C-alpha cells in the first residue's frame, strides 16, 4: 500500500495532463463545428465555474 | 430502465390476467421483484453508488423469505382440501 | 503385496493430470513471453498493464526501465467510449 | 387542586369497579375491596397526569 | 432408562447428563459459547502480555493537515 | 474469446454430439409392451397423489432461510479486516439471533418423521 | 482520539447541564444511584408478583394454584431485564441533563480531572480506527430513546461526547 | 424490551408444552405492562419537540413516535389479555378460545414491524419494516389452519399484500433513480418546487394506503376480516392501520394532493353506504373501519396534523377494542353458535341482549354513540378536531362530504343497538358461572375512558403544547 | 463480433420479453417454472453485461439454487389443476390488456423524467444517443470490490438493518413450522 | 446510511456537487433556501446529464447538416489490440 501511495502522485499528474489536453481539444473541435452559427461552445452546462471534463461523447 | 420495466409490466399483467393456475401467480410475484431489482442495479451502476446495490441485496433476502412463507401458506391451504383448483386461493 | 494392476488406472489418472498441468504451464508461459502469469489482479494492476502497453509498443507484458518516455507516449492515451447501458 | 384531582380520579376507578361488577351480573358491592384497589390505581394515574401537567406549565413559564 | 433430569433441578448433574447422553448438542453448545467468552476475557490479556494491536494501514493518500509551503526545484 | 468462454460453449456441444451419435447409430423400435413403465415387471393402478409427511415439506422450506443466513455471511468474510472489531461484534449478534431459530427448530422436533404405529405398553388387567 | 466531524458543544437536552451526550456503558452503570438499584429490585420482584396476583384474580384452570417454579424463574429473569433497562435509562437521562444531575456532574468533573492528570485520553483509547469510531458513535448516540423497541449501548471509546 | 421478549419467548415456548400457552401469554402480558410503567419517563427526552436521529439516521424518535409506541403497547396488552384469560371455564369456551403455540411470538414480531415502520427515517428501513409486518400478518391470518376460511384468507392476503409491497418497492426505487437518495429528509421546499415528485410520492402513498384497504380496493381486506377468527380480527384490523397511517402522517408527502382528496371522498362514500346492507357483525365493523380510515386519510392533506391525528387514532383504537370486546362478551347469551372460529356472525343474534345483560347493552350504547360522534364522548371530540383542521385549510366540499358520511354511517351503527334493545321471548334467570374478572375490568376501563375522557381535554392540550411545539 | 456484441443488451431484452410470454403461456406449470429459470439466467446475463457479475453469481446461487428448487419441490408434492390458454377463456381480456400495456409501459418510462411537459417526459426515455466516456484515476489503492463494500456498509453504517434482517429470517423459520407442523 | 459511498467505498460520482449543495443548504434558511438553486441544478445535472445531452444534440444536428470539411485534430478509434502500436 505504501508503494502505491508513493506512486500515486506521478500517475495522477500524467492523467491530469491528459485530461486537460483532451478537454481543450474537444472544445476546439466543437467550436469549429459550430462556427457560423449562433451558439456559444465555451459556456458550461454547470453553474459553478469549475473545470468539468466532458462525460458523454458523440459515438465514433 | 427497459429490461427491468418490461419484465415488471409483463409479470404484473400475467399475474392479473392469470386465469390458469396459482403457480403462475407465485411466479409473477417473483419475477416482478426481479424486474425491480434490475432497474435498481442499473441505476446503482450509473451513479457509482452503493446504496442501490445494498437495497438490491436486501430485496433478494426478503424475496427468499417471502417465497418460503408463501409456499408454507400454500401447503397449509392444501392440507385441508387435498387439491388446488384453477381458482385455488 | 501391493496390487499393481489395481494401481494402473490411478497411475493413468495421475499421469494425465500431471502432464496436462505441465503442458498448460508451458502454454501459459509461452503466451506470456517467458514470464509466469499474473493472478488476482485488481483495477490498479489492470490500469498499470494498460499503461505498460502504451509504453512498450503493444508488446504484451514487456517492461522498459528508461527514465524518460518516448514521444508517442504523449499521444497514444486512450479513453474508452462505452455504449449507453439501457 | 391536587386533592380534587385525586378524588375525581378515584371516582373514575369506583365507576370502573361498579361497571365491571354490573357487567358480570353481580351486585354493586360484590367484592368491596375491589373498589379500594380500583380507586387507588386510578388515583395513581390521575396523580401522574397532574404532575406531568404541572411540569409542562413550569416549562412554559420558565421560557419568559 | 436414562432420561432428562431437568436443568433447573441441578445444574451440574444436568450438564453431566447432557455430556453423556446428548454429546452432539452439548459440544456444539460448548464450542459455540467458547468463542465470545474467550474474546471478552482473553483479548485484554493478549494485549497486556503477548503483543499489542498493530498500527493501522493507510486506506487512501495521507493528506497533510497543513498549509502549502513555498518550495523550489524542478521548475519549468 | 478467452479460454473461459470457449470452454463453456464447448461442453454443451460435446453433450449434444454424443446424443446425436446415439440417435444416429442405435436402433429405434418402440412398441406397446416396451413402452410400459418398469415397476418390478408388474403393472400398478394410477393413484391419487400420495399423502406425504410434513417433514418432507419442512426440509425444503427451511433450506431457504438457512441458505440465506449462510450466504449473508459472504459480505462479512469479504470485509472482515475493514470492519474488524465493530463488525465482528455485529456478526456475532446476527449469528446468535439465527441460532435462537435453530434452537426453536431443534426443540420442536420439526424434521422428525414419527413412526405412527408404536408397540402397545398397556398392562393386562383382569377383573376377577 | 481526534474527531473527524464537528459536534454541538454543551447542547441543552433539558434544564440541567450536559455531562455526556453518549456516555459509555461502564459509566452509565457506574454512576447509578441507590434509587436506580431500587428500581431494578422492584421490577425483579414485580414480574413474578404480577404473575401470582394475576393467577389469584382469574385462575388459569378455575381452581387457584401458585404458578410453577419455571414461570417464576423466567419472570424473575425478565423482571431483572426490565429493571436494568429502566435504571440504565434513568442514569442516561442524568448524563444528558434531562433530570437532576448535580452529584453526577461533580463526579464526572473529578474523574476527568484525574485522567487528565494521568495523561490519558478523556474518553479512553479505542481499538477502532477513527472512521469506525465515528460510525459507532452515530449508531449509539441517543439510542436509549429506542428502549421500548431494542437495546443498544455505547461500548466504543470514541471522542464524540458533545463537551468542550 | 420488545426484541428481548421475542428472543426469550422463542426459547421458552420451544421448551414449553401446549398446556402452558395461556400461562406464557400472561407472563408476557405483565412484562409489557411493566415496560409501560417503568420506562414511561423517557417522554422527558422530547421536551420542546426535540427530535433525535438514531442508528446512523435510519430511525427517527420524537414525541409523535413515542406516543404511537405507547399506544401500540397498550393495544398489545389489551389484545393479549383476551388470549391469556378465559371468559368462562366451561368446555365450550375452551374450544372457542385457545391460543396457538406460536401466536404470541407472531404478535410480538408484528408489533416490532409496526414500531419500526413508525420510526422509519430511511426507505430501506421502511421496506424492511413493511415486509416484517406483512409477513407476520400473513402468518397470523393462517395460524388457525383447521379453518377453511382462515386459510383462504391468508392466501388472499399474501397475494394482494405482495402486489402492494411490489408497488411500494418500485416507488422507492423510482425516487432513488431521480434523486440518488433513500431519505425523505433530502426533500426541501426548493427540491419540491424544482422537481416533479408528485407521481413518485403518490405512488408510495397509494401503495401504503391500499395495504390498509381504502377504496376502491376495500373488498379484499373486508373479506379477510370476515373470514378470520374473531380474536385474530381484533388484532389484524387495527395494528397495520395505525402503523401505516402514523408513518404517512409523520412523512407529509401528499399535501393538498388532488388524487388523495378524490380517494378520501370515495372512501368515505363507500364506507358509509356499503355498510348499510351488511347483516354480519364483522363486515359491519369492517365498513366502520373503512369510514374511519377515510376520516384519517383527510389529515394527509395538511401540515400541523399531529394533534387531530393523535386524538382521533387514540379514541378510535379505544372504541374498536371496546366494541369487539362487547361482541365477545355477548357470545354467552346467544342461542346459536355458528362455528368455533366465529361463534357469533349475524347482528340479529344480539336481539334482546338488554334482557340478558343490561349493562353490557349500556356499554354498547356508549360505544355506538361515540362512533356516531355524540358529545361529550371521545368520538365527538375526535371528529371536531378533524373538522377544525380541514376547515382551517380550505377543504370545504370535503367537510360537507364528511358530514354526510357521518350521518349515513350512523344508520348501521344504530342497527346494533336497535336489535340489542328489542324484546326476546326467553330471557336469562340465573347462571352459576361468572365471566372473568380481568376481562370485565378491562372492558369497563375502556367504557369509562370513552365516557369521561373529555374531562381531561384542556389538560391534554396544555401538555401537547409543550411536547409538540 | 461488433454487431452481435454491441446488441447483447438488446438481445437480452428481447429474450426476456419472449421468456415472460412463455412463462404465462405454458401448458404444464412445471414448464412455466423452467421458463422462470430461463428468465433468471437472462437476468444474470444482463447483470454481467452492465458490470455486476457478482450479482449474476448471487442470483444463480439464490433464485435458481434455492427459490426455483423450492418451487419445483412444491409442484412435485402437490396436486395442481390448471387450464390451458384459449380464446374462450382469455380473448375477453385483450382490450384491457392492450390499454394496460400501453398505459403502464409509458408511465413506467415517464416516472424517470424531470421535465414539466408530459410529451417531453416520455421523450427523455428514448434519449441516450450518446456514449459515456470512461476515464482512469489513481486514488484507489485498495482492492475493494462490490462485495467488500456491501459488507463494509452493511456491517457498520447499516448494522441495524442486518440485525432486523436476522429477525426476518427468524420469521422465515418460525412461521413455516407454526403452520405446517401439528404440535402434540 | 450509505449515502455518498461509491461502489468501491470512496465517494460516488456526483459527491462533489451534492456536498457543495449541502454546504449551501446548511448556511441558508427556509426563506433564503432558493439562493441555493444553482448548486442543486448542478447536482441534478451531474446525476442525469440532461443539459449535456441537449447540447450534444444541437452540435450533432449542426454536424450532420454540413458538407464542408472539418480541419481540427481528430479523434481516432483503435482496436484494444492496437493500444500502443507503432
Ligand atoms: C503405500 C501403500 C503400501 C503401504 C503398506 C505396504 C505393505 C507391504 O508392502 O507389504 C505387503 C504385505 C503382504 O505380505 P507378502 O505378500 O507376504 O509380502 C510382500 C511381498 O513380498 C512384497 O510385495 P511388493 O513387491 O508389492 O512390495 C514392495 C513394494 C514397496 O515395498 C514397501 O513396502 C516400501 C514401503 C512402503 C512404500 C510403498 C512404495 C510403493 C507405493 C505404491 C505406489 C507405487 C508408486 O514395492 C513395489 O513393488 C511397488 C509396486 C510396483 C509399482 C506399482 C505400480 C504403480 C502404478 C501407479 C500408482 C500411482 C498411484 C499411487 O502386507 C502387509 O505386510 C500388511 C499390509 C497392510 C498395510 C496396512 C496399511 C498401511 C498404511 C496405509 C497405506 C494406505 C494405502
Ligand atoms: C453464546 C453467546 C452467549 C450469549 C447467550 C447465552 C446463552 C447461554 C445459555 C446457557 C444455557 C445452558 C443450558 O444448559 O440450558 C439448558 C437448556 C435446556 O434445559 P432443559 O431442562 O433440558 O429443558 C427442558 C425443560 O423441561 C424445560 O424447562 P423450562 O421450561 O423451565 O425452561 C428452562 C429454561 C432454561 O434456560 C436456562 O436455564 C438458561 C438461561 C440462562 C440465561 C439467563 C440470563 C438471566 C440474566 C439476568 C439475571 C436474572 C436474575 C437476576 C436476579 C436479581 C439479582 C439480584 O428455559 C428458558 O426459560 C429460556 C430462557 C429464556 C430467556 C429468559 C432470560 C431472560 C433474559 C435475561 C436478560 C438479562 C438482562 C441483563 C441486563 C444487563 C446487565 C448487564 O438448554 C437451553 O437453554 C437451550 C439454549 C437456549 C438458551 C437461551
Ligand atoms: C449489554 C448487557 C450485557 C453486558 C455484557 C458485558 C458488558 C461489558 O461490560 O462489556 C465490556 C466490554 C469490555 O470493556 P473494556 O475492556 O473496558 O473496553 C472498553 C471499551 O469498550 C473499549 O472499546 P474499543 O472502542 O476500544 O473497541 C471496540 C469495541 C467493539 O464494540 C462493539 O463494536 C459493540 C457495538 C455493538 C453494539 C451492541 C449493542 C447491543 C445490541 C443488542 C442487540 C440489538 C439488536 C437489534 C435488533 C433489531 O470493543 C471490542 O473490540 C470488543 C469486540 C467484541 C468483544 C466480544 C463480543 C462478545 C459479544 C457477545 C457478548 C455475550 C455476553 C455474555 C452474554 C450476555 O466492552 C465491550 O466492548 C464488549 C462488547 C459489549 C457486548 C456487546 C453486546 C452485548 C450483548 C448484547 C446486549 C444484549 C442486551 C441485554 C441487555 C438489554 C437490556 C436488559
Ligand atoms: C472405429 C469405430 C469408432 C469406435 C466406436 C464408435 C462406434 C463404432 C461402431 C460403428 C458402427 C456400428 C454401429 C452401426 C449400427 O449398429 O447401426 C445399425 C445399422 O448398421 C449400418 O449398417 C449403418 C451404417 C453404420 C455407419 C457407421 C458409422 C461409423 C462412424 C460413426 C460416427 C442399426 O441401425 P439401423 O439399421 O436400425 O438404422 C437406423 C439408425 O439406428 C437411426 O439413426 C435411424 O434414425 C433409425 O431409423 C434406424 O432405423
Ligand atoms: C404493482 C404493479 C407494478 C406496475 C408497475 C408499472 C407502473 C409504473 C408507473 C405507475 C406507478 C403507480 C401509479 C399510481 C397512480 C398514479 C396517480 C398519481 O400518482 O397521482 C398524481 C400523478 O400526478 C402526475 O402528474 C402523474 C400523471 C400520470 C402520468 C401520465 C399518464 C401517462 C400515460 C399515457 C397514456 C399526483 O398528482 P396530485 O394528486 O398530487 O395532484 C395535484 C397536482 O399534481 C399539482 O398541481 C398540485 O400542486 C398538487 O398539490 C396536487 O394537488
Ligand atoms: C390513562 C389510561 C391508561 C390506563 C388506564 C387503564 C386502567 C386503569 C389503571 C390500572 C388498572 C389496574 C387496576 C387494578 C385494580 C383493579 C381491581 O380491582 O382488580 C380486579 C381487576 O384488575 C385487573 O383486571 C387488572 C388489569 C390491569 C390492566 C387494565 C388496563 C385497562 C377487579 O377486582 P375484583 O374484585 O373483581 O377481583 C375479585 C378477586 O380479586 C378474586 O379473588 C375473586 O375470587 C374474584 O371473584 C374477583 O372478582
Ligand atoms: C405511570 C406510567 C403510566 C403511563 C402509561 C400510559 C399508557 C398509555 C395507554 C393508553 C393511551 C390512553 C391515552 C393516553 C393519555 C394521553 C396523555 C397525554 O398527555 O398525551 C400527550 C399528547 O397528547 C396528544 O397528543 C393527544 C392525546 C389524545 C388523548 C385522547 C384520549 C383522551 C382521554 C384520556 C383521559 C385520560 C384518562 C386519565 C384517567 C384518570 C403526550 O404526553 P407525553 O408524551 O408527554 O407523556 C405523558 C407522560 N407519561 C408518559 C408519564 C404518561
Ligand atoms: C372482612 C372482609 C370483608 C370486609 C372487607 C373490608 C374492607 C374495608 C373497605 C371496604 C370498602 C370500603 C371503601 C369502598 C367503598 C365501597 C362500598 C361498597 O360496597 O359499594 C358501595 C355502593 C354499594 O354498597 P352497598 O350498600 O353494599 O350496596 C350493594 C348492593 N346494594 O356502590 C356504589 O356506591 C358504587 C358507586 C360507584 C361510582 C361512585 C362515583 C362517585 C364518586
Ligand atoms: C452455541 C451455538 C451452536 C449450537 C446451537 C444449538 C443449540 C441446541 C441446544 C438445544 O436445542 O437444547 C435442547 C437440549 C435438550 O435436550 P433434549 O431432551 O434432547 O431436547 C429435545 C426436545 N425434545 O439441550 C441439551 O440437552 C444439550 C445442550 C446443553 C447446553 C449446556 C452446554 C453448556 C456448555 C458447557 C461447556 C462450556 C465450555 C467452557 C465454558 C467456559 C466458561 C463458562
Amino acid at each position: 500500500l505504501w508503494a502505491r501511495i508513493y506512486l500515486m502522485p506521478l500517475l495522477q499528474a500524467e492523467e491530469d495532463r491528459q485530461t486537460v489536453r483532451r478537454s481543450i481539444a474537444q472544445l476546439e473541435r466543437e467550436k469549429e463545428i459550430m462556427k457560423g452559427t449562433g451558439f456559444d461552445v465555451d459556456k458550461s452546462v454547470y453553474n459553478d465555474g469549475k473545470f468539468h471534463a466532458p462525460a458523454l461523447m458523440i459515438p465514433p | 430502465m427497459f429490461i427491468g420495466t418490461i419484465i415488471l409490466v409483463l409479470s404484473f399483467l400475467g399475474f392479473v390476467f392469470n386465469r390458469r393456475n396459482i403457480i403462475l401467480a407465485f411466479i409473477c410475484l417473483e419475477t416482478m421483484l426481479l424486474g425491480i431489482n434490475l432497474i435498481l442495479l442499473r441505476n446503482s451502476v450509473l451513479f457509482d453508488d452503493i446504496s442501490g446495490s445494498l437495497f438490491a441485496i436486501v430485496i433478494i433476502i426478503l424475496a427468499g423469505v417471502e417465497s418460503a412463507i408463501g409456499l408454507s401458506l400454500l401447503v397449509s391451504y392444501y392440507r385441508l382440501r387435498g387439491v388446488i383448483n384453477s381458482y385455488g386461493i | 503385496a501391493i496390487p499393481f494392476e489395481a494401481l494402473l488406472p490411478y497411475g493413468i489418472i495421475f499421469g494425465l493430470l500431471t502432464a496436462g498441468g505441465g503442458a498448460m504451464q508451458v502454454l501459459h508461459v509461452y503466451r506470456n513471453g517467458g514470464v509466469r502469469d499474473r493472478f488476482a489482479i485488481d483495477q490498479w494492476d489492470s490500469q498499470m498493464m494498460e499503461r505498460d502497453l502504451r509504453l512498450n509498443g503493444g508488446q504484451g507484458r514487456k517492461q522498459v526501465d528508461q527514465a524518460t518516455a518516448p514521444e508517442a507516449f504523449k499521444h497514444n492515451h486512450v479513453w474508452k467510449s462505452e455504449r449507453p447501458l439501457i | 387542586a391536587l386533592f380534587t384531582s385525586l378524588v375525581g380520579a378515584s371516582g373514575l376507578g369506583f365507576a370502573t369497579k361498579f361497571l365491571s361488577n354490573k357487567i358480570r351480573l353481580k351486585p354493586a358491592g360484590y367484592y368491596p375491596l375491589g373498589y379500594v384497589f380500583s380507586g387507588v390505581a386510578w388515583a395513581g394515574l390521575g396523580l401522574v397526569l397532574h404532575n406531568v401537567h404541572q411540569h409542562s406549565l413550569e416549562v412554559l413559564e420558565k421560557k419568559k | 432408562i436414562n432420561a432428562n433430569p431437568g436443568f433447573w433441578n441441578g445444574p451440574f448433574r444436568y450438564l453431566r447428563w447432557s455430556a453423556h447422553n446428548r454429546p452432539h448438542l452439548f459440544f456444539a453448545f460448548a464450542i459455540g459459547i467458547a468463542g465470545p467468552v474467550a474474546a471478552l476475557t482473553l483479548t485484554p490479556l493478549r494485549r497486556k502480555y503477548l503483543y499489542p494491536d498493530h498500527s493501522p494501514l493507510p486506506q487512501s493518500y495521507p493528506l497533510p493537515q497543513r498549509a502549502r509551503e513555498q518550495l523550489t526545484g524542478f521548475d519549468d | 474469446m478467452n479460454t473461459f468462454i470457449i470452454f463453456i460453449i464447448l461442453i454443451p456441444i460435446v453433450g449434444f454430439a454424443l446424443l446425436a451419435v446415439n440417435i444416429l447409430l442405435a436402433v429405434y423400435k418402440p412398441y406397446n409392451e416396451k413402452l410400459g413403465a418398469f415397476e418390478c415387471g408388474l403393472t400398478s393402478f394410477n393413484q391419487t397423489r400420495l399423502a406425504f409427511n410434513a417433514a418432507f415439506i419442512l426440509v425444503a422450506i427451511l433450506f431457504l432461510p438457512f441458505d440465506l443466513e449462510i450466504s449473508t455471511l459472504l459480505p462479512y468474510v469479504m470485509s472482515i479486516y475493514l470492519v474488524s472489531n465493530y463488525g465482528f461484534t455485529i456478526v456475532l449478534l446476527f449469528l446468535l439471533i439465527l441460532i435462537i431459530g435453530f434452537v426453536y427448530e431443534i426443540n420442536t422436533n420439526a424434521l422428525k418423521i414419527n413412526k405412527h404405529n408404536k408397540p402397545n405398553t398397556d398392562s393386562l388387567i383382569y377383573k376377577l | 482520539s481526534t474527531p473527524l466531524v464537528k459536534t454541538s458543544v454543551n447542547y441543552s437536552y433539558g434544564d440541567y447541564p450536559l455531562i455526556d451526550a453518549d456516555p459509555h456503558f461502564k459509566r452509565v452503570v457506574g454512576y447509578m444511584r441507590p434509587s436506580d438499584y431500587g428500581v431494578i429490585g422492584l421490577a425483579t420482584a414485580a414480574l413474578p408478583a404480577g404473575i401470582c396476583f394475576a393467577e389469584w384474580l382469574d385462575p388459569v384452570k378455575g381452581k387457584f394454584a401458585r404458578p410453577s417454579v419455571k414461570f417464576l424463574r423466567v419472570a424473575t429473569m425478565l423482571g431483572f431485564a426490565v429493571g436494568f433497562g429502566a435504571a440504565y435509562a434513568r442514569s442516561s437521562l442524568r448524563f444528558f441533563g434531562v433530570t437532576e444531575n448535580a452529584r453526577e456532574y461533580k463526579k464526572d468533573e473529578a474523574q476527568m480531572a484525574a485522567r487528565k492528570a494521568a495523561g490519558l485520553e478523556p474518553y479512553g483509547t479505542s481499538s477502532l480506527t477513527p472512521e469506525l469510531q465515528e460510525i459507532a458513535a452515530k449508531n449509539s448516540a441517543h439510542s436509549i430513546a429506542g428502549l421500548f423497541i431494542f437495546p443498544w449501548f455505547n461500548f466504543v471509546n470514541h471522542p464524540y461526547h458533545g463537551r468542550e | 424490551m420488545l426484541i428481548l421478549a421475542i428472543i426469550s419467548l422463542i426459547t421458552f415456548v420451544s421448551m414449553s408444552k401446549l398446556s402452558d400457552n395461556r400461562a406464557i401469554i400472561r407472563l408476557i402480558n405483565i412484562y409489557l405492562i411493566l415496560v409501560l410503567v417503568l420506562d414511561s419517563f423517557l417522554y422527558l427526552l422530547f421536551l420542546n419537540n426535540q427530535t433525535y436521529t438514531v442508528m446512523g439516521e435510519l430511525l427517527i424518535f420524537n414525541s409523535f413516535t413515542f406516543y404511537i409506541d405507547m399506544l401500540i403497547y397498550f393495544i398489545m396488552i389489551v389484545i393479549s389479555s383476551l388470549y391469556g384469560y378465559n371468559l368462562y371455564n366451561n368446555n365450550l369456551y375452551k374450544t372457542l378460545f385457545e391460543p396457538k403455540k406460536e401466536l404470541i411470538i407472531l404478535f410480538l414480531i408484528n408489533i416490532l414491524g409496526a414500531l419500526l415502520i413508525v420510526h422509519s427515517n430511511d426507505f430501506i428501513t421502511l421496506f424492511v419494516a413493511i415486509e416484517l409486518q406483512s409477513y407476520s400478518i400473513y402468518l397470523i391470518t393462517a395460524i388457525y389452519n383447521s379453518s377453511y376460511k382462515a386459510s383462504k384468507a391468508s392466501m388472499l392476503y399474501f397475494f394482494m399484500g405482495g402486489i402492494l409491497s411490489i408497488l411500494i418497492a418500485y416507488s422507492i426505487n423510482t425516487y432513488y433513480s431521480v434523486l440518488n437518495s433513500y431519505t425523505l429528509h433530502s426533500l426541501d421546499s426548493l427540491i419540491i418546487n424544482t422537481l416533479d415528485l408528485n407521481l413518485i410520492l403518490i405512488a408510495l402513498s397509494l401503495g401504503l394506503l391500499f395495504k390498509i384497504g381504502i377504496a376502491p380496493l376495500h373488498k379484499w381486506l373486508i373479506s379477510i376480516y370476515e373470514n378470520t377468527p374473531i380474536l385474530i380480527t381484533i388484532y389484524i384490523s387495527l395494528i397495520p392501520k395505525i402503523s401505516i397511517l402514523s408513518y404517512l402522517v409523520l412523512s407529509n408527502i401528499s399535501i393538498n394532493s388532488l388524487v388523495i382528496s378524490i380517494l378520501a371522498i370515495l372512501t368515505l362514500l363507500v364506507g358509509s353506504v356499503g355498510g348499510l346492507l351488511q347483516i354480519k357483525i364483522k363486515r359491519l365493523l369492517a365498513f366502520s373501519g373503512l369510514t374511519n380510515a377515510g376520516y384519517m386519510m383527510l389529515l394527509l392533506l395538511l401540515n400541523n396534523n399531529e394533534f387531530s391525528y393523535l386524538y382521533y387514532i387514540t379514541q378510535y383504537s379505544i372504541s374498536h377494542l371496546a366494541i369487539f370486546m362487547i361482541i365477545i362478551f355477548s357470545i354467552y347469551y346467544i342461542n346459536y353458535i355458528n362455528n368455533q372460529y366465529n361463534p357469533i356472525i349475524y347482528v340479529n343474534q344480539l336481539k334482546g341482549l338488554i334482557h340478558d345483560n343490561a349493562y353490557l347493552v349500556l356499554s354498547m350504547a356508549i360505544v355506538v354513540f361515540s362512533f356516531i360522534g355524540i358529545p361529550p364522548l371521545l368520538g365527538f371530540f375526535g371528529k371536531l378536531n378533524i373538522l377544525m383542521s380541514i376547515l382551517n385549510n380550505g377543504y370545504y366540499f370535503i367537510s360537507i362530504v364528511l358530514i354526510v358520511a357521518s350521518l349515513i354511517s350512523a344508520l348501521y351503527y344504530l342497527y346494533l343497538l336497535n336489535v340489542s334493545i328489542q324484546d326476546k321471548n326467553n330471557i336469562l334467570i340465573n347462571s352459576n358461572e361468572t365471566v372473568s374478572s380481568v376481562l370485565s375490568y378491562i372492558l369497563s376501563s375502556l367504557i369509562i375512558l370513552i365516557t369521561f375522557g373529555f374531562i381531561y381535554n384542556s389538560l391534554i392540550i396544555d401538555i401537547f403544547n409543550v411536547y409538540f411545539n | 463480433m461488433m454487431y452481435l456484441t454491441y446488441y447483447f443488451i438488446e438481445i437480452t431484452i428481447f429474450l426476456a420479453i419472449l421468456c415472460t410470454i412463455f412463462i404465462i403461456s405454458a401448458k404444464n406449470p412445471m414448464v412455466s417454472i423452467l421458463y422462470m429459470i430461463a428468465l433468471f439466467v437472462i437476468a444474470a446475463m444482463y447483470l454481467y453485461l452492465i458490470g455486476l457479475g457478482i450479482f449474476s453469481l448471487l442470483y444463480i446461487m439464490i433464485y435458481i439454487g434455492a427459490i426455483a428448487v423450492l418451487f419445483l419441490f412444491i409442484i412435485t408434492l402437490l396436486d395442481i389443476n390448471s387450464t390451458e390458454l384459449s380464446v374462450k377463456s382469455n380473448i375477453r381480456d385483450l382490450p384491457l390488456v392492450l390499454i394496460s400495456l400501453i398505459v403502464l409501459t409509458i408511465s413506467g418510462l415517464m416516472i424517470y423524467s424531470n421535465d414539466s411537459i408530459l410529451i417531453n417526459k416520455l421523450l427523455e426515455a428514448f434519449g441516450n444517443d450518446y456514449n459515456t466516456i470512461i476515464t482512469q484515476d489513481w486514488f484507489n489503492i485498495e482492492n475493494t470490490t462490490l462485495l467488500t463494500t456491501i459488507g463494509n456498509v452493511l456491517l457498520t453504517n447499516n448494522a441495524f438493518i442486518l440485525l432486523v434482517l436476522a429477525i426476518v429470517l427468524l420469521l422465515g423459520i418460525i412461521g413455516p413450522i407454526s403452520i405446517t407442523m401439528k404440535h402434540k | 446510511t450509505a449515502a455518498g459511498i461509491s461502489l468501491t467505498g470512496g465517494r460516488n460520482r456526483c459527491f462533489s456537487e451534492w456536498q457543495s449543495f449541502m454546504h449551501c443548504t446548511a448556511k441558508t434558511d427556509a426563506k433564503s433556501r432558493a439562493q441555493c438553486l444553482p448548486n442543486f441544478e448542478d447536482y441534478m445535472e451531474c446525476l442525469h446529464h440532461t443539459k449535456e445531452k441537449a447540447r450534444l444534440r444541437e452540435i450533432e444536428s449542426v454536424l450532420k447538416q454540413k458538407k464542408e470539411g472539418l480541419e481540427a485534430p481528430p479523434v481516432k478509434v483503435i482496436p484494444v489490440k492496437a493500444i500502443g502500436l507503432v
